Formats: C-alpha cells, sequence, structure tokens
C-alpha cells in the first residue's frame, strides 16, 4: 500500500513457506499452552532426519514467543536444544519454530519405569542424566539465563541418531521476573513469596527431577492464584523436614513467612528428614548420590549448591562414570512418541 | 546483570552484524542516486533522533533506545529508503525493541500516540502533516524487520564495557558522563555496524580523557587491543562533531527527506 512493490513481490517470491518445505500433515506429537508441536520431515532436500516443528500460539510475536526466538538465536550448548530455522507465516501472522527431534523425555521414561509389571531406573542411566542436565543449566546461568520451570517433560532425550541419549533441556519461555496445579518441582522460596527468580530455583528443581529418577516417583508428590500453598510446604516438610533457625536465618525476611507461622508447628515434622524418605525407596543415607541430592535439595537458597559446584561432586568420579550416551549403547525400551488430531 | 553478558565472541551480532564497510558502501550506492553522501548521514543523523525522541516519550532506558537504533541501522545497511518508509519502520523498532528487553508491551494506542506526538511536537519542521500509520501496519512492518535480521534480537552496545573501563580508571565522577554522551553520540554514525562496542567504549573514552585533560596514556598503552582501529573510531567520533557544527538539521532536512527515493505502488 505504501511499501514498495517490487520489494513487496521479491520476498514473497522467495520466502520459505513451512508448508511446503516440511511433511506435517497428521503428525501431531504435542498440544499444550507452547501451541501445535508436530513431528515433521523435509519435503524437497534429501534429508532424512526427524524434526519438531512448533507452531507458536497467538497471533504476531508475543513478549513470550520474543525472548525464546532472542535467546534460542544466542544459546548453543549440546544439553540445550538447539534452534534450526525460524518461519514466519506473514499471511495467518503465525510463528514456526524448527528443532531436531526428541524422542523421549524424562516425564515419558519415569512413567516407563513407575508403571512397572506391577524394573526400576538403571543407576548408571540417573547419573548421566544428572550430569548432563547440570552441563546445559550451567551453560544458561553461566550466560545469566534462567528457566524458571524445570520439569521432566523439559529434559528431552534424543532417540536413535547421531545424538542417541543426549539430554536436551528445552522451554524457554517467561513480567519483571516476577511470578505474581502442579507445583512439585517449585522451591520453598517461591512457596514463601519470593518476589524473583534465581539460579537457586532452578537447581531445586535438579534435586526433585534427581530425587524422581532414583526412587521413580516425585519427592514432593501432592494433590491440587496466590504465591503460598500451604499442601505443597507440608508435603516438602513431612518428607525434608520443617526448617530450624539456624538452617534458613532469612526466612524471616520472606513475606509469608508470618502466614507459615499461622499455619504450621514445627513439632509435627520432628520424625521427618531426607535421611528417613530415601531410606524407604532403597537408597543408602551414605551414598555420594544421596549427598549430592541434599546438597541441591537445600531449603535456604544461599545455601543451596550452585550447578558448577554440582558437576564437580565426586559422586561423577565414581564407578559407574556418566556417558554421553544416557542409555550407553543399550536397546532403548521406552515407546515412541504417540500421534493426535485435532 | 543481563542475558548473554559475556557470549560476545559466539554472538549472533559478531558472527553476522559486524559487517565489512566495502559491502556497506556498495549497498548503499543504490540509495546515492538520488541523495549524496553529505545527504544520507543527515538522514541518519535524523533518524537517530527521532528514535531518540519516541524512547523519551515512551520513557525508555538508554539501552532500549540503541537496540532500536541498531535495528533500523541494520535493515537500511542491507535495503533502500524506498523499501519501507522510515518514519514507519522507527517506531516499529522501538515496539520491537521493548519486547526482546523485557520493558513490557508498549501499548498500542500508546505506541501510535508516541509516534504522531513527537512527529507533531518536535519534527514538524520535516513533517508537517500527521502520523498517517495505524498499528496493523506497525504490526505488518515488524514481521519483515524480524526476517531481515535473521531473528537477531540480542545486541550488545559500548555502555557496559565503558562503565567496567571508568571503574578500572577510578574516575567514574569526572569521565563517565561525558563518555557516555559520546556513547549516545556514535549512533549517529556507522560505528556499531563497523567496530565492536567495548572498541566504541574505549573511543569515547579517549576523547573523554582529550577534552577534560586527563592524562591516561600510561592506562591505555597497558591495553592488548589493536589501537590502530581504536584511532579510526576516534577519527569518526571527531568528524562527526564537525559534521554537527556544519549541520543545520532543522532548515535542512525537509528538502533532503523529498530528495528521498519513492515507494513504487502496485500497478
Ligand atoms: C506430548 N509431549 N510431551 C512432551 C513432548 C515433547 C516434544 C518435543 C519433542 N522434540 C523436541 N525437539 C521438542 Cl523441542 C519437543 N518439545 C519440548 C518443548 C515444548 C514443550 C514445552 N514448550 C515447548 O516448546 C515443545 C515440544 C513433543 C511432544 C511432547
Amino acid at each position: 500500500d505504501k511499501m514498495d512493490y517490487d520489494f513487496k513481490v521479491k520476498l514473497s517470491s522467495e520466502r520459505e513457506r513451512v508448508e511446503d518445505l516440511f511433511e506435517y500433515e497428521g503428525c501431531k506429537v504435542g498440544r499444550g499452552t507452547y501451541g501445535h508441536v508436530y513431528k515433521a520431515k523435509r519435503k524437497d532436500g534429501k534429508d532424512d532426519k526427524d524434526y519438531a516443528l512448533k507452531q507458536i500460539e497467538g497471533t504476531g510475536i508475543s513478549m513470550s514467543a520474543c525472548r525464546e526466538i532472542a535467546l534460542l538465536r544466542e544459546l548453543k550448548h549440546p544439553n540445550v536444544i538447539s534452534l534450526q530455522k525460524v518461519f514466519l507465516s506473514h499471511a495467518d501472522r503465525k510463528v514456526w519454530l524448527l528443532f531436531d527431534y526428541a524422542e523421549h523425555d524424562l516425564w515419558h521414561i519415569i512413567k516407563f519405569h513407575r508403571a512397572s509389571k506391577a524394573v526400576q531406573l538403571p543407576r548408571g542411566m540417573v547419573k548421566s542424566l544428572l550430569y548432563q542436565i547440570l552441563d546445559g543449566i550451567h551453560y544458561l546461568h553461566a550466560n545469566w539465563v534462567l528457566h524458571r520451570d524445570l520439569k521432566p517433560a523439559n529434559i528431552l532425550v534424543m532417540g536413535e541418531g547421531p545424538e542417541r541419549g543426549r539430554v536436551k533441556i528445552a522451554d524457554m519461555g517467561f513480567l519483571f521476573n516476577s511470578p505474581l496445579v502442579t507445583f512439585w518441582y517449585r522451591a520453598p522460596e517461591l512457596l514463601l513469596g519470593a518476589r524473583h527468580y534465581t539460579k537457586a530455583i532452578d537447581i531445586w528443581a535438579i534435586g526433585c527431577i534427581f530425587a524422581e529418577l532414583l526412587t521413580s516417583e516425585p519427592i514432593f508428590h501432592c494433590r491440587q492464584s496466590n504465591p503460598y500453598h500451604h499442601d505443597q510446604l507440608d508435603r516438602i516438610f513431612n518428607v525434608m523436614g520443617f526448617p530450624a533457625d539456624k538452617d534458613w536465618e532469612d526466612i524471616k525476611k520472606m513475606p509469608e513467612h508470618s502466614t507459615l507461622m499461622k499455619d504450621f508447628r514445627r513439632n509435627t515434622y520432628t520424625n521427618c528428614s531426607l535421611i528417613k524418605y530415601m531410606e524407604k525407596h532403597k537408597v543408602k543415607p551414605d551414598s555420594k548420590a544421596f549427598h549430592l541430592l541434599q546438597k541441591l535439595l537445600t531449603m535456604d537458597p544461599i545455601k543451596r549448591i550452585t550447578s558448577e559446584q554440582a558437576m564437580q561432586d565426586p559422586y561423577f568420579l565414581e564407578d559407574p562414570l556418566p556417558t554421553s550416551d544416557v542409555f550407553a549403547g543399550c536397546q532403548i525400551p521406552y515407546p515412541k512418541r504417540e500421534f493426535l488430531t485435532e | 546483570d543481563k542475558a548473554m553478558a559475556g557470549n560476545f565472541w559466539q554472538s549472533s551480532h559478531y558472527l553476522q552484524w559486524i559487517l565489512d564497510k566495502q559491502d556497506l558502501l556498495k549497498e548503499r550506492q543504490k540509495d546515492l542516486k538520488f541523495l549524496s553522501e553529505e545527504e544520507y548521514w543527515k538522514l541518519q543523523i535524523f533518524f537517530t533522533n527521532v528514535i531518540q525522541a519516541l524512547g523519551e516519550h515512551l520513557k525508555l532506558r538508554q539501552q532500549v533506545i540503541a537496540t532500536a537504533t541498531v535495528y533500523f541501522k541494520r535493515f537500511y545497511a542491507r535495503y533502500s529508503l524506498k523499501s519501507i518508509d522510515p518514519v514507519l519502520m522507527a517506531p516499529t523498532c522501538v515496539f520491537l525493541a521493548s519486547k526482546v528487553e523485557e520493558f513490557g508491551v508498549v501499548s498500542n494506542t500508546r505506541l501510535i500516540a508516541a509516534a504522531t506526538s513527537v512527529l507533531k511536537t518536535r519534527f514538524s519542521y520535516a513533517f508537517p502533516k500527521e502520523f498517517p500509520y495505524r498499528m496493523n501496519h506497525i504490526l505488518e512492518c515488524e514481521f519483515y524487520l524480524l526476517e531481515l535480521m535473521d531473528c537477531c534480537l540480542i545486541v550488545y552496545h559500548p555502555y557496559r564495557p565503558l562503565l567496567q573501563y571508568v571503574q578500572d580508571m577510578g574516575q567514574e565522577d569526572m569521565l563517565l558522563p561525558l563518555a557516555w554522551r559520546i556513547v549516545n553520540d556514535t549512533y549517529r554514525t556507522d560505528l556499531c555496524l563497523l567496530y565492536p562496542p567495548f572498541m566504541i567504549a574505549l573511543a569515547c573514552l579517549h576523547v573523554a580523557c582529550v577534552v577534560q585533560q586527563k592524562d591516561a596514556r600510561q592506562w591505555f598503552a597497558e591495553l592488548s587491543v589493536d589501537m590502530e582501529k581504536i584511532l579510526e573510531i576516534i577519527r569518526v567520533i571527531l568528524k562527526l562533531y564537525e559534521q554537527w557544527k556544519n549541520f543545520d538539521e532543522r532548515k535542512e532536512m525537509a528538502t533532503i527527506l523529498s530528495k528521498m527515493p519513492k515507494p513504487k505502488p502496485p500497478p
């Protein structure tokens, strides 16, 4: 209308449309708040590889999509998912993204073991999974990038291919860095009303995941607006024990602390400790694994260890050493992604 | 403590949007058939001021303004002034930069009101008629901007290194205010497309030191940096102000904007 015409038509002629480059019709592998995700394959190109093709929800370039595109474009690490290409569909104003396809994830892997006959997670696989999760998150944190929602469904593992058994941290979404039905991987400072995300909040989630890899069940499992959630804190205390004054000195500085004192009594959790919980799931409390888990699951954020230091833990120098291939060259029993239609 | 703060050497800025000066001049020949070299830099200065005044109206920190200015520079580095109206591109770049730097989605009505009000108030000498574009144009133009830039949104500016040098110098009171303005002034030139931001920082600090008669040869000598490339930036910054002296913006720009190439309409 007011732009150059030759400019419009040239770019229109030259722009790579998604429809034409990839076959995705009836291959929808995921549908959530993120938008729509398909198991795609390249049409024209002589490419046999599988791709994860995601259509971001909403028209235009949202805050949630803009930052996602922004970071992913600069981010480059083996254990974080690499953005191949962005497609901007001008007509409908949708944004598509293209990733190397991750067949498996910890959510589906944990679910496979938990189901069982009535075969628990092998110990070497868990160490390798943990090491790689800490490798990627350390890369993000080194670049002052926080995840803000680490959970098993966001920790992808690659299927049969060049990158077999490599962990890939997904989901780079998320107002002033300020969070104001499933709170199982949320740190207690968030529950007690911390106004800002930190590196320490992600490290708590890694502990909850590591816990879950060992025991095959979520350590802080709990039934279903505001930041304060009683029943989630109750579950945390029943596992961990109520934090003593010397454990978390600056708990008094939390906004929901006066609410915590009204609703909880510390004597109720005297027979509760992480040593006792993990013992009931056949995990030795004097094992290098357990001691790292405890350092990850420190209640006080300033006393929680960094990912930098977690990789340095002697757990990873104990037999078996962590492998690049999380399956270690073993036949992958976990089923592949079921398709959808909508 | 911003994101990607020390990744520059593996970043998209360095590996793509640090351009060759020959290539920059070559594509600029297409617009130089209408406008002279003088009239082209006078146009750069003007839209640097338009983007500035859009930032100050919307209440935006200098860094979010700096990115908007770079996006603008990158686009017309590779395309003609006929391609998209730079009066539309400016507010689209400010709108886009604010989303990237996490300063809220600057509202539709507030974005249009900003452009309308700035052009009527502070730029009536060049633009006699009202800001003619509505929000659906800004949204369309945004899609072209993000496409040309190859979705490269994170941009590194000189301010963060300048701070680190003046702290290290131990003269933040005397030098940092004057250094910071010279860094603002580098955006009137091509420098951000041609040299990395720490080198731009080092040049501005040197000119800051020269202006205030603060001897710093030893401090500068102790750097392990290619000083010839710093002297290049100083020469541009020194020229910049001589350009400033002889350039009356408000008398000249109305005539220059008519000489800009016209966008061809649909047949
Ligand atoms: C049904 N279901 N459950 C988890 C899941 C993950 C994928 C998936 C596969 N490969 C790759 N390469 C990526 Cl990136 C994936 N995703 C993980 C990031 C997602 C989700 C959150 N936000 C995102 O953007 C998209 C899907 C597909 C189907 C799935």
